[PDB]
């Protein structure tokens, strides 16, 4: 019941600040420190700063202090990280995290929110089918897609049927073309259950708050 | 200051054989040492606390060593689950906290052909613009495969938008789609687009074509 | 005279050849074990926490740093180390069994200055320290010892910090 909750995404303009939240729930609050990591698109963590609810202690690593600000507020168990006059630099997934005490590794971590840092403007994405069109099998596997195109910006959350299909699926990571964001999500079943069975990709875009669904029909 | 070297970036095992993950401090620091697992588009799990520590939650096979200098986090029998990067954590500093470069495990097995599809568009007529042409090539071995694309005689290597993939837990098998994109007064004009290939070593590619109607 | 009258070992505890045994933390002429980090509480029993000092060159500054009890709330409940007197009074090994001796007897020339810096050289304050002479025609070890196995925090327990300090003929 533990949780760390962060929201998905936070567009950013430049030279902007941006306040950077992380609910916590199900443990006592002021007994943890709440660690800050930040983490570029494909690279390696780095750690940011903790601060202490109680008295407000607060340690950073002196080579990004001078931008960060960290926060609490006891009352509402949430934890906070302000980050000013932000660059393209400043843009990376940024999660919050907690350890007991003075026993300093990291064992609850939060789902992390995906800074960007740009002038342009948030589009909430055109979810187009894809359905094989005649092209089948006599006794084969039904591949079916969903093309999740023109989206500002990252990221986006992609489930099938609410989440009943797990396996053979196969999301793509985006790609940026235009300054606009494409990405594309793969399933697979048997013919025997599409069409038959109505499969529906849900696309959900946290920076424009939009969640749009897309039955895949012949 | 502490340096942490984890190497090297990637480390390729079978699936049932021992994993081992190297962890190096450029000074003594006792056991400050603490490893995590960070998975593909997920959050990092807490994996060895103080070297050797085993967590809560996780399964037997992880098991942490070292003091001083050289650590290591190992896995005996590794499975498909544990594809993921392996980040080392020193705490000696406190209260300032370093992380490792990460070490990513990749996992290789036989072989494995791509179920190659292509894809015409939909709704996106209605709107306006179109011209989304995607090919997905699922499910592959070794690490790359070579999409390609064709026109009535030649190629056109323009809105050609590749997207390789991570592993899976079953699978272990790569995948990508390429999604050729044009514009949608020009997809109605050589209208017999294929979607070639040249995933895996064996001569002669995986072909997949259409028409307009 | 006389300045105490101990017997202990390597332990006291569990675990012989088990011991997670590092080296001290040297930079420049200072070589340093730190057990602020290496003695919390822990899941599986009392660990034995060994850091080595190897001295093989003059005037080094051996400083070590012991968890205070109370430092932090609950770790170090019960943390206690071996020679109260710990920068002039240390343990040698006998056989098996370690005993407390006046280090100015077994090194000549060892400067303990009183004032670590600003605080009283003792394991009280958290932090003692020594530094070795120029001249040192026979190796000779001498230990001490920073245990927290006694303390109990949740379901696991504290961890026995060891310093062996070898100096070396230089």
């Amino acid at each position: 019941q533990v949780q760390l909750q962060q929201p998905g995404a936070e567009l950013v303009k430049p030279g902007a600040s941006v306040q950077l939240s992380c609910k916590a729930s199900g443990y006592t609050f002021t007994s943890y420190w709440m660690h800050w990591v930040k983490q570029r698109p494909g690279q390696g963590l780095e750690w940011i700063g903790m601060i202490h609810p109680t008295n407000d202690k607060t340690n950073f690593n002196e080579k990004l202090k001078s931008k960060v600000t960290l926060t609490v507020d006891k009352s509402s168990t949430t934890a906070y990280m302000q980050l000013s006059s932000l660059t393209s630099e400043d843009a990376a997934v940024y999660y919050c995290a907690r350890s007991l005490s003075a026993y300093w590794y990291f064992d609850v971590w939060g789902t992390g929110t995906t800074v960007t840092v740009s002038s342009a403007s948030t589009k909430p994405p055109s979810v187009y089918p894809l359905a094989p069109g005649s092209a089948a099998q006599t006794n084969s596997m039904v591949t079916l897609g969903c093309l999740v195109k023109g989206y500002f910006p990252e990221p986006v959350t992609v489930t099938w049927n609410s989440g009943s299909l797990s396996s053979g699926v196969h999301t793509f990571p985006a790609v940026l073309q235009s300054d606009l964001y494409t990405l594309s999500s793969s399933v697979t079943v048997p013919s025997s259950t599409w069409p038959s069975e109505t499969v529906t990709c849900n696309v959900a875009h946290p920076a424009s708050s939009t969640k749009v669904d897309k039955k895949i029909v012949p | 200051d502490i340096l942490l070297t984890q190497s090297p970036a990637i480390l390729s095992v079978s699936p049932g054989e021992r994993v081992s993950f190297s962890c190096r401090a450029s000074q003594s620091i006792g056991t400050s040492i603490h490893w995590y697992q960070q998975k593909t588009q997920g959050s990092p799990r807490l994996l060895i606390k103080y070297s050797s520590e085993s967590i809560s939650g996780i399964p037997s096979r992880f098991s942490g060593s070292g003091a001083g200098t050289d650590f290591t986090l190992s896995i005996n029998s590794v499975e498909s689950e544990d594809i993921a990067v392996f980040y080392c954590q020193q705490s000696y500093t406190w209260p300032i906290f370093t992380f490792g470069s990460g070490t990513k495990l990749e996992i290789k097995r036989a072989d494995a052909a791509p179920t190659v599809s292509i894809f015409p568009p939909s709704s996106e007529q209605l709107t306006s613009g179109g011209a989304s042409v995607v090919c997905f090539l699922n499910n592959f071995y070794p690490k790359d495969i070579n999409v390609k694309w064709k026109i009535d005689g030649s190629e056109r290597q323009n809105g050609v938008l590749n997207s390789w993939t991570d592993q899976d837990s079953k699978d272990s098998t790569y995948s990508m789609s390429s999604t050729l994109t044009l514009t949608k007064d020009e997809y109605e004009r050589h209208n017999s687009y294929t979607c070639e290939a040249t995933h895996k070593t064996s001569t002669s590619p995986i072909v997949k074509s259409f028409n307009r109607n | 005279d006389l300045s105490y009258e101990t017997t202990e070992s390597g332990d006291t505890a569990v675990s012989e050849d088990s011991y997670d045994k590092y080296a001290s933390q040297n930079t420049n002429k200072e070589y340093v074990c730190d057990f602020t980090d290496q003695l919390k509480p822990t899941e599986s029993g009392p660990k034995v926490k060994k850091c080595e000092v190897k001295v093989n060159e003059p005037l080094i500054k051996v400083k070590i740093i012991c968890p205070l009890k109370g430092s932090v709330e609950k770790l170090y409940d019960n943390i206690e180390y071996v020679p109260k007197k710990s920068p002039y009074v240390v343990l040698t090994k006998e056989e098996t069994k370690l005993k407390e001796k006046l280090l100015s007897k077994l090194i000549y020339g060892l400067l303990i200055s009183p004032t670590v810096n600003e605080k009283e050289n003792n394991f009280k304050e958290g932090v003692i320290e020594f530094t070795l002479p120029p001249v040192v025609h026979k190796a000779t070890v001498f230990y001490f010892i920073c245990d927290n196995s006694k303390t109990e925090d949740d379901n696991k327990k504290g961890n026995r910090g060891i310093v062996e300090v070898y100096v070396e003929p230089y």
